[PDB]
């Protein structure tokens, strides 16, 4: 209705929406207008856009969600596809690894932990072709990019490509 | 020692009573205990590396293994008596005295020797992507970090 009016854009209207409502249920609910099919894709088009625009949302989407969906989403929208990943790596950018318990761990409590980060690389990584080789080759070059190690406790990249396989 | 090495490399009973019949065998507190050619060569090999004397402790270390593992056709030269070092233990130490004297290149033959022969003992590092309950005996730790310095 708003994109046949065109007097105000799209943006405006949902920054409106995000401060008034609550936020994480109306995070859970944009991820589900993103997948159904157009009924005249302009929807799924402009919250994209929208998307893309604010960010600090796509910190608390991408961290908000499970895993299978938002691979179904990033599938489904290749424009989501790189940044993601960019939010992905930088949170395994800011892990620590810790000796004396076996496990990477964040520094801070807001960092995302070990499991979380596993669970949604291996949603990733079991998707379509289109997706797997850009997340792996993702992967392997932040690996590369910190010493070619090949033996865990030096790399969270090691650890990733190993808990795959 | 070094004469001792070489002295013993060399090696009848009457129908009488004899003092030797009645003499005990000896302890390891008394001083006429003196083990066989091997037990000696690495106590001679463990002075020599306890002094800094390295060069020569490789050579010695590499005459005691080829002493025990060039053990097939000769009478037996048997290991390091118990209260001693174990095989393993002999193999490091071995690796270690090689390394001071700037022989690394040979340190590292040694201790992939050790994982060869030993495989079959070691574990499979499953427990790897499973991750203080299981078991892998020190010297298999150790030889890494050798192999590491080297």
């Amino acid at each position: 209705e708003v994109g046949k009016a065109e007097a105000e854009r799209p943006a405006r209207f949902l920054s409106s929406l995000w401060e008034r409502l609550p936020q994480n249920n109306f995070l859970k609910v944009i991820a589900v207008a993103l997948l159904q099919p157009p009924l005249s894709g302009e929807g799924s088009q402009v919250l994209v856009h929208w998307l893309l625009g604010n960010s600090e949302v796509f910190a608390a989407f991408c961290r908000a969600l499970p895993a299978g969906l938002l691979t179904l989403v990033t599938s489904r929208h290749p424009a989501l596809s790189p940044v993601y990943l960019g939010l992905l790596t930088d949170w395994g950018q800011r892990l620590h690894y810790d000796l004396q318990k076996g496990i990477w761990v964040g520094t801070e409590s807001q960092d995302v932990p070990w499991e979380e980060l596993h669970n949604r690389f291996q949603s990733l990584c079991q998707a379509p072709p289109p997706l797997k080789d850009k997340v792996l080759t993702a992967l392997e070059t932040c690996k590369a990019q910190d010493g070619d190690f090949e033996v865990p406790g030096l790399s969270i990249w090691t650890d990733l490509l190993l808990a795959l396989r | 020692l070094e004469l001792l090495v070489e002295a013993l490399n060399v090696p009848a009973p009457q129908f009488l009573i004899e003092v030797e019949l009645l003499l005990p065998p000896p302890d390891l507190a008394s001083p006429l205990h003196c083990g066989t050619q091997s037990q000696t060569k690495h106590i001679l090999a463990s002075r020599c590396l306890q002094t800094g004397r390295a060069g020569d402790a490789a050579e010695h270390y590499l005459d005691l293994l080829a002493l025990l593992l060039d053990s097939s056709e000769p009478r037996f030269s048997p290991p390091p008596s118990p209260p001693g070092p174990c095989m393993p233990e002999v193999f490091l130490e071995a690796a270690v005295a090689l390394i001071q004297a700037g022989r690394a290149q040979d340190a590292l033959t040694l201790c992939e020797e050790l994982l060869s022969r030993t495989s079959s003992l070691l574990p499979k590092m499953s427990r790897l992507w499973e991750d203080e309950l299981p078991y892998c005996p020190l010297w298999v730790s150790a030889t890494h970090l050798l192999q590491g310095q080297a």
